């Protein structure tokens, strides 16, 4: 069924780094406006991350320049690099699909934890 | 950057009643929006998007209202099951951008 | 005889050029018009589709002997013209500027367009064609040549001597 | 019209002014790169291009160079080298209406990026598995074409900005637009320099009997001398003399 699952999930040491994963199924991602999303322990959500259709991908301001995210089209799935993780970016990350105006987000992922070392 | 603000923080109401939840905007949000109910323990479910239309599925229970700053969700006759946390997200910027809520806890009794 | 046309090829793949005088006024355009197997003889129009990029409008360029010289060398297309009282005759007469045109087509070859009243217009005729009256055109090929030329007190050219000629002319 | 099929006119052949364009009252932005405003203002081309559309004021700045966005990443995008300039202006009053300006859809679906200046006008059906809503419903019926919505309590990032692209193409170029004036009146018997639509000299001017044809333009006389001119306002024939000079 139409799904979205993710993988990368885990415990990493600061300023280290991390790659997390995404597949779908039953719907495409190539040409679907994918977004990555995280929340804090407790807190609400907030939006980390999107990749376009044309590849104009976007990163939320306290990521910019330290995440990438990118996508084998080969096998309908997407990848967010992570970099230098520090004491903040201790959260649970969604994966998504957003058409926007026309139906808002709606098909989400079964999210990844990550933490640090200390 | 519209900064969203939920209201009231907490809600206990008997079975079988009605339920009213506001969220206010700081700029023009009129219909740039979306009400998650994320059931504790999985992800978020979407259920009325831009001003007050149901996502599929979604029990004609709920209705969403508002427009402009301010907007209003109310359910009908509360289940048992229905106890969860919900946000209200604007997307008044969408190519990148979202702008989520507070969220808000409702149980029963 | 009321126009002519320049062109590399009389298909819609390149900017062919069209000049076609009237009654009430000259039209000069480059618009790739493709043509039929042979130009139409105005029933006013029979070419494909155009997009051109020049246009030009202006009064008409009009025994009477018509003379024109069509010279194309710098980018610009120009015209000469003069038309004279009275086959050709032994009398000396010079040609005066026309116009000047800036469009920078690349023109290689060239025809005449015809007319001729009530005639039918198809894409394609045989020989059989339409009557129209006695006429007649003729054409010469210019040459890069060193001319001397008389100049009279009030400005007008009225003799020449063709420098390569002949020994006494040289 | 529309930021869908944007609006274009191909300018040529005529003398470009510019007093007004820039320089007018109620222009809002106008910018452009590779090219100072004054010597536009006296530059001369070969063509022009005018590329009129209507987007929201928001999205302004996606009008650039290279820049990267909605707008300008899948309806209309611009070249990185594009030398020219763009002018933006708040219609908040021109084309708004409370019931909704939005006659106009806007491209929000597309498959893949523009070429520079690609009219890409059309009505399909985004989707993402195999049939479009003709035959499925809510999953994979996306439309590209939204409508806007442009009403006055919109705020201002919502405004429908007019906006207005120039593009000096420079190739092979038998430039047939240039308007700069700069005609200043003439003066006589006196040691002038004078310079008569390209013909550059010294010399005192004084009133001609010579009878010019109406295709003339100068005169000359033995060896190459300028010796007059016929003036391109009104045509009189003038005659040049070099003012005196001698040894002591
Ligand atoms: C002579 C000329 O301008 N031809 C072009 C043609 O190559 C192009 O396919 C068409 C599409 O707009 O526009 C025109
Ligand atoms: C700059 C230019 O247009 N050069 C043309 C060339 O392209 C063409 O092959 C040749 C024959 O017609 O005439 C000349
Ligand atoms: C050969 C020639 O052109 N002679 C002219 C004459 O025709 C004209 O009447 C006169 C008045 O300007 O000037 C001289």
């Amino acid at each position: 069924e139409v799904q979205l699952v993710e993988s990368g999930g885990g415990l990493v040491q600061p300023g280290g780094s991390l790659r997390l994963s995404c597949a779908a199924s039953g719907i495409t991602v190539s040409r679907n406006y994918m977004s990555w999303v995280r929340q804090a322990p407790g807190k609400g959500l907030e939006w980390v991350s999107v990749m376009f259709a044309g590849g104009s991908t976007f990163y939320a301001d306290s990521v910019k320049g330290r995440f990438t995210i990118s996508r084998d089209n080969s096998k309908n799935t997407l990848y967010l690099q992570m970099n230098s993780l520090r004491a903040e970016d201790t959260a649970v990350y969604y994966c998504a699909r957003d058409l926007g105006v026309v139906g808002a987000t709606d098909y989400w992922g079964q999210g990844t934890l990550v933490t640090v070392s200390s | 950057e519209r900064v969203m603000t939920q209201s009231p923080a907490t809600l206990s109401v008997s079975p079988g009643e009605r339920a009213t939840l506001s969220c206010r905007a700081s700029e023009s949000v009129s219909s740039d929006l979306a009400w998650y109910q994320q059931k504790p323990g999985q992800a978020p479910r979407l259920l009325i998007y831009g001003a007050s239309t149901r996502a599929t599925g979604i029990p004609a229970r709920f209705s969403g209202s508002g427009s402009g700053t301010e907007f209003t969700l109310t359910i009908s006759s509360l289940q048992s099951e229905d106890s969860a946390v919900y946000y209200c997200q604007q997307y008044n910027n969408w190519p990148p951008g979202y702008t989520f809520g507070q969220g808000t806890k409702l149980e029963i009794k | 005889i009321r126009g002519w046309i320049f062109g590399t090829t009389l298909d819609s793949k390149t900017q062919s050029l069209l000049i076609v005088n009237n009654a009430t006024n000259v039209v000069i355009k480059v618009c790739e018009f493709q043509f039929c197997n042979d130009p139409f003889l105005d029933f006013r129009v029979y070419s494909s589709a155009n997009n051109c990029t020049f246009e030009y409008v202006s009064q008409p360029f009009l025994k009477n002997l018509r003379e024109f010289v069509f010279k194309n060398i710098d980018g610009y297309f120009k015209i000469y013209s003069k038309h004279t009282p009275i086959d050709l005759p032994q009398g000396f007469s010079a040609l005066e500027p026309l116009v000047d045109l800036p469009i920078g087509i690349n023109i290689t070859r060239f025809q005449t367009l015809l007319a001729l009243h009530r005639s039918y217009l198809t894409p394609g005729d045989s020989s059989s064609g339409w009557t129209a009256g006695a006429a007649a055109y003729y054409v010469g090929y210019l040459q890069p040549r060193t001319f001397l030329l008389k100049y009279n007190e009030n400005g007008t050219i009225t003799d020449a001597v063709d420098c390569a000629l002949d020994p006494l002319s040289e | 019209a529309s930021v869908y099929a944007w609006n274009r006119k191909r300018i040529s052949n005529c003398v470009a002014d510019y007093s007004v364009l820039y320089n007018f009252a109620p222009f809002f932005a106008f910018k452009c790169y590779g090219v100072s405003p004054t010597k536009l203002n006296d530059l001369c081309f070969t063509n022009v291009y005018a590329d009129s559309f209507v987007i929201r004021g928001n999205e302004v700045s996606q009008i650039a160079p290279g820049q990267t966005g909605n707008i300008a990443d899948y309806n209309y995008k611009l070249p990185d080298d594009f030398t020219g300039c763009v002018i933006a202006w708040n219609s908040n009053k021109l084309d708004s209406k409370v019931g909704g300006n939005y006659n106009y859809r806007y491209r929000l679906f597309r498959k893949s990026n523009l070429k520079p200046f690609e009219r890409d006008i059309s009505t399909e059906i985004y989707q993402a598995g195999n049939k479009p809503c003709n035959g499925v419903a809510g999953v994979n019926c996306y439309f590209p074409l939204q409508s806007y919505g442009f009403r006055p309590t919109y705020g201002v990032g919502h405004q429908p900005y007019r906006v207005v692209v120039l593009s000096f193409e420079l190739l092979h170029a038998p430039a047939t637009v240039c308007g700069p004036k700069k005609s200043t009146n003439l003066v006589k018997n006196k040691c002038v320099n004078f310079n008569f639509n390209g013909l550059t000299g010294t010399g005192v001017l004084t009133e001609s009997n010579k009878k010019f044809l109406p295709f003339q333009q100068f005169g000359r006389d033995i060896a190459d001398t300028t010796d007059a001119v016929r003036d391109p306002q009104t045509l009189e024939i003038l005659d040049i003399t070099p003012c005196s000079f001698g040894g002591v």
